[PDB]
């Protein structure tokens, strides 16, 4: 992975890469690494596919139910308490490593969390295999002051560094935006610069090319 | 890291640099080392980042819960209940931490509390990776009952070598000034301290 | 403790026709999840309508390269311009490779050229001088990925003759030259999408009597 | 002493127009030594199929357990669990063995009954869901089987040329793997109508 | 078997137009102590090659004096020395490549990565990379250590092909190297503000500068972050 | 690998499977695992590859070094020994060979070596060496007789490696059959296991463990 | 322990289990019966780690025996076998799991079928025509992939096993000091006690 | 490799060697003979690590060979073992030493006396009326204390032998298929053909 | 150790503690660390007494055979004859020394050879276990073209307070001074250095 947060003018944008490894080898080429964790707080992740997801869903539940209770509109540092304090807890055995951000009656936010529970604060952020590569453009872009549509450039320009640049980052970018007093708008494959050219060839068989030893009618009906 | 604490005439200053590492890479290059456990008691963090920050949360909330039932707690309380949670899961900690708080009674204090968890009541305390470097400048310039100006000095020149010499050191300083007054934060920027 | 050896990533692949005979390779030359080079060659025209490439660990690679190179020029003072036939060759890069039996040059090597009936002909080996002729043969990260497709498009493999009943085989035939070329694009873009030290671009080497010619192709650059 | 390459084994699921397709090898071994040439990796329970490749002796006890989940929804549920739905149990059930996890890489295939939609997903062990609009590939040959899926496979292709291209992409990348091979299975989805057909491939 | 001592960090480089720029900061380290602030890790060859080196100090030194050595010896019954038989970039990289390979095959290395920059006869620019391992590699870009992670993907958005060397001037090339030295100082732990830079132009030829400054930094914004999370 | 040789009333048969394998990557199907040193000796191949075809090879250019010098070609017992004392060289250096030198001469009538990296030498009439030399160990020795015919044998040593290439999942691709006489060794061709299988499966009755 | 074989025929099912118990360098017993009968019509036989084997035969056939005793019935050689599985399932993730090998043979009589089940101690059952445990397997299977007919009668699989013992005696390194035959089938289990 | 035995009786020294060579799960071999005659009234038995046990004994073989030629006469047995100790002893501190214990059973023309010498691979040499190498010993020595007489004939010693063997069958994990034995006497060493 | 040396006006002087370690036992407390390899060239030792040891009389027997030959060597050219020692034979030495002489032409010149290898010219130099404490402090007090005195001070000030702080070091303190006048030897006892 290569995830970026970068804040702005009215609110907060997260992008990330859309591809997944093992080992040597892309096991999903479009994967969604941006989490729902309410309707206005979103989390990138990187680290264990299935911890960062699993950590946001059982976080995400949680605040759902603690909105209810409340009767209030949840808040970053809410979320940014309760995941820090369960990763600490599996001291570093669960490999999470999250970029939190959102917008809540308090205003606008962007923090990270790391697998052992250590969170930070920051106008831009990255984490992930491409972090590096990330972090060299928005040191080289960023700016006190961004418009929101210099930031989403911005975001895309770092997740993109990381998608050329780093081995463990590519496909596609996808991004979130946050901003006060809107509806937060998650842009799925808000690019795709990686488009597989067409084939040379068709390789679709002649039928009966091959050889069957037996056949039979499934029952999928009770 | 490099921090330190210093008492003074009107009461205590703490100082701190924002390098925060993961290896040889900067993960954070304006953190924020100097954290509040209470009003007019502060600390230093050096060590785990994960770990002093998890103790840090528990001593706000045990001194949150003090003051509902008992009023304003002293400095060596708040130093106390850091020194507990160190001492009783040493084998699981990595957290070199400098406690500085004001009282009107006793004035400014600083107790330190290094790895093994035992506390210690110093008129200065300096810590961390960056320190070691700044023993024999410290001791050779460190006077008591200083002022204001002289004490922000003295952390300045010492952190600005600290910096110098650390790898794991650099960025910003910090500064966190606790007196009758109240509190005061200060920022200093490489543009003036690295040409001191 | 230092560890001589290191993995330079990177995949080859070797097809041969009637007349004619191909070595492609792509272009990306990486260390652990950073790119190298986009463009650094590994296929070699070595002289004697014989090319080559040694990929893996790309010193012990350019270094034997660089001994078959400097061997083909000896033959010829030794043996009064006598032509290196490329069944002689593959014997000679054998003794090169054992000669370093228990401190190996970290390869997989792949030769190809004319036979001395002028048919095509590509050559395999092991990191320690085992060889053998094929029809077919992809080495390096992604061997593992092309190879058994070439299998099934080269050397027709479980396929059968439509209506047949699974009975007769489809029969073994040369390719064109054109057809090779478009296996071989479709090979390393298949596994530029699954394999992240592969891509940047391709360079094939075709090799005919009337000599060795050379084409480009860009990959996928993430 | 590596669970996931003990027992060996494959599995490969695609989709095509208005249909979806998953297969599987039949050899279980010890090792060097073959054992079965009788074990089937695919499942299913209602319309939903499940392929588990790894430690053959987790892949009989999730198919268990599946079954188990399965009849107790349908029984509360008064319906037949929907592909979407049950990746997401599959995904549940295996994160919760979080640090002492099941050594597999399920397969789930199926058309959702209300929309006519084919679906695919695959799992890592520990329960990270990998969806895809193409393919699936797991197993010990794996690498092969993503080789010979992303060269071979086109979008929209009807029942019966879907059957050539999957039947081709586990043949091929079996006889690439020691591990795997000696008999295989593939089964053809439709709307409601399941074909199940057996393929002849070499037997070493 | 070696372990590295006093070491030497990032050195980063690209081609532009007309020829090659390359870069090195001055800074010596013995572990986390950064010990040593006056070495010069870009070492001239002639009037048109610049080798730059990072990794074991005592390492470079040596390498340094087999430079200084072979100037010596290409002298010798040379009439042409200073002429058309003058050392050329491709004679010098070669030379260090077979040295660096050689002694990772004694299992004795030159705890190094080396970036040889220059201008050959004809004109044309040369740039290319060899390490402890004896692994060689030539690139638009080159860089070393943290460089590779952090300046490399800056000075590919100049350069991303051998089409855009053309297209690229001195002044847009020279840029992006410094403004790269300045990333590397805010995120690299052993890297230090002072740094020298070498341009090869194939017509000024050789210009060597040292005693740079990384400048135009951002710290302001440090005083609005407070606390970790829940500090106001 | 499984590789045999057997002695029996009309010479010796040799039987290879032809697989190459790099752990559990399948690295060939359609290796050379005998190598005809001459008209009258065989060597077969298990074991590390490069070890095997290298060494062999190197062995069959010193064998012809003892004809040129001797005028007389080797004997079965020499061509084993030199094989043998010059593994037992590289012992502990971590060679992989396991070796079988089948042949004729005149003094000595059909015989088989068996020789490997350890330095073991032993003449015998039944070998079978390989990661699956048990399986056809198993098929062999439970259908050997020394008044096996020149067919029969042929078959017997076919089907055997053919067992071994089936459960072995480090032995298959092909088969390929030598026999022995006094008259040299004869090749008696390729037979993929790809069609061999169900063609014996079919007409042998055999194998009802596999899915008809 | 060690070897352990099953073959199931047209009409039985034949275990063959070794007589040796070596403990170092000395054959403490040459005439050990390693199986247990779970019910009338199903017989477990089980190689493997010192004690581990008996302690889970014995309680193995005491959970069988408790059943058939609650239910007044016998359960299918499929059922059992299952049971079994899972039970080695569990064990396999417990502190110290049991380190035992089994064949259960059994003669199912709804279905009057033969049944050979083999599963290993990670929990890991076939259904096959002819089975076996441990280093034997890599003998026995290619030999009874050869001679091997579904349609064969019990004394031709007797004498089918009598190959296998003699190939695992000309080739196996240790003296297994033979083997016990039992044969399982419509009217029961029997010893055959001259082999 | 594995068991080799020594009885040195009246008249005779009497040598036991076992056939097997098996390596991994396989009994290659069920006829190795494992001794070589180093001279017409000496005989070396060995055992010890594949290749190694060969290599060493045809090179002592070479070299009593050797001498015999150079001064048309026959090494006595205690010279031979002499020499044969200390080539062990060069052996046991080189870069890779013989592992190869070795037996030498020989009659001395000049005493008529029959002598048994048992060496290990460390060089260590002792004259014995019986002796063992390898786990036998734990079995045969006891066997032999008891049994053994000093007087006893060639015959008796033949009996005393069987009754080694039979021990060792019965209580030995592996099976060596049976021994060789040879004897050594005034008329030289010859082969009993039926044991 | 906590070793020095430092160019003055008049040339250069070497500084010195005298403690020896044998774990946390004091095997010499009166130990002479100040080594002469020729008449104005003198040498500093830290690390392995036996290493530093062999080499300082291999120099020394290196730079009398040039002197027989080739007159009065270098300072520079003794540093070499360290360096090549210590580069050389880098795997099977733990030597730190720091190389101090005074010639004419050149005046005081001070080259430092860490553990590596590696040559470094320098004004001043510090080395020794002890000199990670005063790095702060001397960076801040060293000034060029210094006078004998001052030179003295800031030597006895910064081993003082290394020897206060690293407890591999203590003793006296040992001081030899290169100028053109000639060599002359110093020593400060605790009860002077202690108290500053
Ligand atoms: C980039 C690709 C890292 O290379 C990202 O961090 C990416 C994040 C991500 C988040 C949500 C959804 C998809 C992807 N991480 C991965 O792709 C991750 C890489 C990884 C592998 C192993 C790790 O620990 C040793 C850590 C990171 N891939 C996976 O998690 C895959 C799907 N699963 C496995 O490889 C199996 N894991 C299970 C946990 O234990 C280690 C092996
Ligand atoms: C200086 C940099 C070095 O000690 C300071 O102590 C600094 C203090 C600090 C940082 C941030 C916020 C408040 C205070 N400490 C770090 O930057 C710290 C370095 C460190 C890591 C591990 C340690 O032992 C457990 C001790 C010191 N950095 C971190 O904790 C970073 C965020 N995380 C990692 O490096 C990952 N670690 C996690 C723990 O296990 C090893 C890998
Ligand atoms: C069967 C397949 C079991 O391997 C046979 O033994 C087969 C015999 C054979 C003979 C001639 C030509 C081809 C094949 N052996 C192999 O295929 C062999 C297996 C093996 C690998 C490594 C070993 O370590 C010493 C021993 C045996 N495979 C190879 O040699 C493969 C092709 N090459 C490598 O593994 C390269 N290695 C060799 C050892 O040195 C490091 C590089
Ligand atoms: C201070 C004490 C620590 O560095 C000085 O460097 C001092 C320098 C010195 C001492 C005497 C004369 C001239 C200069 N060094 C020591 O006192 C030294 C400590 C040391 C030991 C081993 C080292 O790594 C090899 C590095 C430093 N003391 C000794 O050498 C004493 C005499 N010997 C031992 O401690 C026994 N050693 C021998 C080497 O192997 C480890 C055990
Ligand atoms: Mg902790
Ligand atoms: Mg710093
Ligand atoms: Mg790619
Ligand atoms: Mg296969
Ligand atoms: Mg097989």
């Amino acid at each position: 992975t290569t995830i970026v947060g970068v804040k702005f003018n009215n609110g907060v944008v997260i992008a990330a890469d859309t591809r997944s490894t093992q080992g040597p080898i892309v096991a999903d080429k479009n994967c969604a690494k941006l989490h729902r964790i309410s309707p206005k707080i979103w989390c990138a992740g990187a680290g264990t596919a299935a911890d960062t997801e699993a950590v946001t869903q059982l976080i995400g539940s949680n605040i759902e139910l603690h909105s209810l209770y409340t009767s209030r509109e949840p808040r970053v540092v809410s979320a940014l308490q309760m995941l820090k304090q369960h990763l600490f807890k599996y001291q570093g055995h669960i490999g999470a490593y999250l970029i939190v951000a959102g917008v809540d009656p308090t205003g606008s936010h962007l923090f990270s969390i790391h697998a052992h529970g250590s969170t930070d604060v920051g106008y831009y952020l990255s984490l992930g295999s491409g972090s590096l590569a990330a972090m060299a453009v928005l040191e080289s872009h960023w700016k006190q002051d961004l418009t929101k549509e210099e930031a989403i450039k911005l975001a895309s320009d770092a997740i993109q560094a990381g998608i050329w640049n780093d081995l463990g980052s590519g496909s596609n970018v996808d991004v979130c935006v946050m901003e006060i007093g809107k509806d937060a708008e998650y842009l799925r494959n808000y690019l795709t610069p990686n488009v597989r050219e067409e084939k040379q060839k068709s390789y679709k068989f002649p039928r009966g090319t091959t050889a069957v030893l037996k056949e039979s009618i499934v029952n999928i009906c009770d | 890291t490099s921090i330190m604490a210093v008492t003074f005439k009107d009461g205590v200053i703490l100082g701190a640099d924002s390098r925060t590492t993961t290896g040889a890479y900067i993960a954070n290059r304006v953190t924020d080392k100097l954290t509040r456990v209470h009003d007019k008691i502060w600390c230093c963090r050096s060590g785990s980042a994960a770990d002093t920050q998890a103790i840090a949360d528990i001593v706000q909330y045990h001194l949150e819960l003090y003051t509902s039932q008992y009023g304003t707690p002293s400095t060596e309380t708040a130093a106390s209940v850091f020194k507990e949670l160190c001492y009783e899961n040493k084998d699981n900690l990595t957290a070199g931490i400098i406690v500085a708080g004001y009282d009107d009674k006793n004035k400014g204090e600083v107790y330190t509390i290094p790895l093994g968890g035992s506390v210690h009541k110093l008129p200065y305390a300096i810590a961390g990776s960056g320190s070691t470097f700044i023993y024999g400048y410290c001791d050779k310039n460190f006077r008591e009952n200083m002022s204001k100006e002289e004490t922000v000095d003295f952390i300045k020149h010492s952190l600005s070598q600290a910096i110098k010499w650390d790898g794991s050191s650099g960025g910003v300083i910090r500064m966190v000034v606790l007196t009758a007054a109240g509190v005061e934060r200060l920022i200093f920027y490489p543009d003036e301290y690295e040409q001191l | 403790q230092f560890n001589p050896y290191g993995d330079n990533g990177g995949t080859i692949l070797g097809i041969a026709g009637e007349d004619f005979a191909v070595l492609a390779g792509d272009t990306r030359n990486i260390t652990d999840y950073s790119i190298n080079s986009r463009y650094e060659p590994k296929v070699f025209d070595c002289g004697d309508n014989i090319v080559m490439s040694a990929n893996g660990f790309a010193a012990d690679g350019d270094a034997l390269v660089k001994r078959f190179k400097n061997s083909v020029k000896w033959y010829h003072f030794d043996h009064n311009d006598k032509k290196l036939s490329i069944n002689s060759a593959a014997r000679n890069i054998q003794h090169l490779l054992y000669g370093k039996r228990f401190f190996p040059y970290y390869v997989h090597t792949i030769i190809a050229g004319l036979d001395e009936d002028g048919k095509g002909a590509v050559y395999s080996f092991d990191p320690v001088g085992s060889y053998e002729r094929e029809q077919c043969r992809a080495g390096g990260a992604a061997a593992s990925l092309i190879m058994p497709f070439l299998d099934n498009q080269v050397n027709f493999k479980n396929q059968y003759e439509p209506g047949t009943n699974g009975k007769v085989k489809k029969p073994l035939k040369y390719l064109s030259v054109e057809e090779v070329i478009k296996l071989v694009r479709d090979s390393f873009t298949s596994a530029t999408e699954r394999h992240i030290q592969v891509g940047d671009g391709l360079e094939i080497l075709i090799v005919t009597k009337d000599g060795v010619r050379k084409e480009f192709y860009e990959l996928k650059r993430d | 002493s590596d669970p996931s390459s003990i027992n060996g084994g494959i599995v490969v699921a695609m989709t095509g127009k208005d249909c979806v397709a998953i297969a599987c090898d039949l050899r279980l071994g010890s090792q060097s030594l073959g054992v079965s040439n009788k074990f089937e990796k695919i499942f299913h329970y209602g319309h939903v199929f499940l392929g588990i490749t790894g430690l053959a002796t987790d892949v009989t006890t999730l198919n268990e357990m599946f079954r188990y989940k399965t009849n107790l929804y349908k029984l509360k549920e008064e319906r037949a669990i929907e592909p979407e739905t049950f990746t997401q149990l599959v995904s549940s059930s295996l994160y919760e063995r979080r640090f002492g996890p099941y050594f597999v890489g399920p397969v789930v295939a199926g058309i959702n009954s209300k929309s006519g939609k084919p679906f695919i997903a695959g799992f890592d062990l520990i329960g990270c869901i990998d969806e895809a609009k193409d393919f699936i590939v797991s197993g010990t040959a794996s690498d092969q089987l993503f080789g010979m899926c992303e060269s071979l496979y086109e979008p929209n292709l009807e029942p019966e040329d879907l059957f050539e291209t999957i039947s081709q992409a586990l043949l091929n990348a079996a006889d690439r793997d020691a591990l795997s091979g000696w008999g295989a299975v593939v089964y053809i989805i439709k709307k409601d109508e399941v074909v199940k057909r057996y393929l002849k491939m070499r037997q070493d | 078997t070696q372990q590295p001592i006093v070491t030497g960090t990032s050195v980063i480089s690209m081609k532009y137009d007309n020829g090659v720029i390359i870069a090195a900061d001055n800074l010596g380290s013995y572990g986390s102590l950064l010990r040593f602030n006056g070495v010069e890790r870009l070492i001239p060859v002639g009037d048109n090659t610049v080798v730059g080196i990072s990794g074991d100090i005592s390492d470079m030194q040596h390498i340094e004096r087999l430079l200084k050595d072979l100037v010596t010896e290409n002298a010798y019954d040379n009439p042409l020395a200073d002429a058309e038989e003058a050392l050329e970039p491709s004679y010098i990289f070669e030379y260090l490549a077979t040295v660096m390979y050689q002694r990772r095959s004694k299992m004795n290395p030159l705890w190094n990565a080396i970036i040889v920059a220059g201008v050959q006869s004809n004109g044309d620019q040369f740039l290319r990379y060899v390490n402890l391992l004896g692994v060689t590699y030539s690139s638009p870009t080159l860089a070393t250590g943290f460089g590779a992670h952090m300046a490399n993907p800056l000075l590919r958005k100049v350069v991303d092909r051998e089409s855009d060397i053309p297209k690229t001037t001195v002044q847009v090339a020279e840029e992006a190297i410094v403004n790269a030295m300045r990333v590397l100082y805010y995120r690299d732990a052993r890297s230090s503000r002072n740094f020298s830079l070498a341009i090869i132009d194939k017509n000024t030829g050789l210009t060597f500068k040292k005693n740079l400054q990384v400048e135009n930094m951002k710290w302001d914004f440090a005083k609005d972050i407070k606390g970790y999370g829940t500090q106001k | 690998t499984t590789t045999l040789a057997f002695r029996f009333q009309g010479g010796i048969i040799v039987a290879v499977d032809s697989r190459a394998t790099a752990g559990n990557w399948v690295a060939s199907q359609t290796v050379k695992k005998v190598i005809e040193i001459n008209p009258f000796l065989l060597g077969t191949m298990a074991g590390g590859a490069a070890d095997c075809q290298f060494w062999e090879t190197w062995l069959g250019s010193q064998f012809r070094l003892h004809e040129l010098r001797e005028k007389e070609r080797i004997s079965v017992a020499a061509a084993s020994k030199i094989l043998s004392n010059l593994v037992y060289q590289y012992k502990g250096a971590g060679l992989s060979m396991g070796t079988m030198i089948c042949g004729y001469t005149r003094k000595e009538g059909p015989t088989i070596y068996y020789v490997d990296s350890d330095g073991t030498r032993l003449k015998g009439d039944i070998f079978c060496v390989g990661s699956g030399q048990t399986f056809a160990y198993g098929v062999l020795d439970s259908n050997y007789k020394w008044d096996l015919s020149v067919e029969d044998a042929l078959y017997l040593g076919k089907r055997s490696i053919l067992a071994a290439a089936h459960r072995d999942a480090y032995s298959g691709g092909s088969v390929n059959l030598y026999h022995v006489t006094e008259d040299g060794w004869i090749y008696h061709g390729n037979h993929d296991v790809g069609e061999l299988f169900w063609k014996v499966k079919e007409e042998e009755g055999s194998f009802n463990n596999v899915i008809g | 322990m060690d070897i352990i074989l099953g073959i199931r025929v047209q009409d039985s099912v034949i275990l063959a289990s070794s007589k040796a118990v070596t403990r170092g360098i000395s054959v403490l017993k040459d005439s050990d019966d390693k199986t247990r009968q779970l019910s009338p019509h199903t017989l477990m036989s089980f190689a493997g780690e010192a004690g581990d084997t008996v302690q889970f035969a014995e309680y193995i056939q005491a959970n069988i025996q408790l059943y058939s005793i609650r239910e007044d019935y016998e359960l299918s050689p499929q059922a059992v076998s299952s049971f079994v599985r899972q039970e080695l399932a569990k064990s396999i993730r417990s502190r110290r799991p049991y380190q035992v090998n089994v064949l259960i043979g059994g003669y199912d009589k709804k279905k009057n079928k033969p049944e050979l089940y083999q599963i290993d101690y990670l929990g890991t059952k076939v259904e096959l025509p002819y089975g076996a445990h441990g280093y034997s397997g890599f003998y026995t299977f290619s030999l009874l992939d050869h001679h091997y007919r579904p349609d064969m009668t019990t004394e031709e699989g007797l004498d089918l096993l009598k190959l296998c013992v003699q190939e695992l005696e000309k080739r196996m390194p240790m003296d297994f000091k033979g083997v016990i035959v039992k044969i399982v089938d419509k009217d029961g289990i029997r010893q055959v006690d001259d082999f």
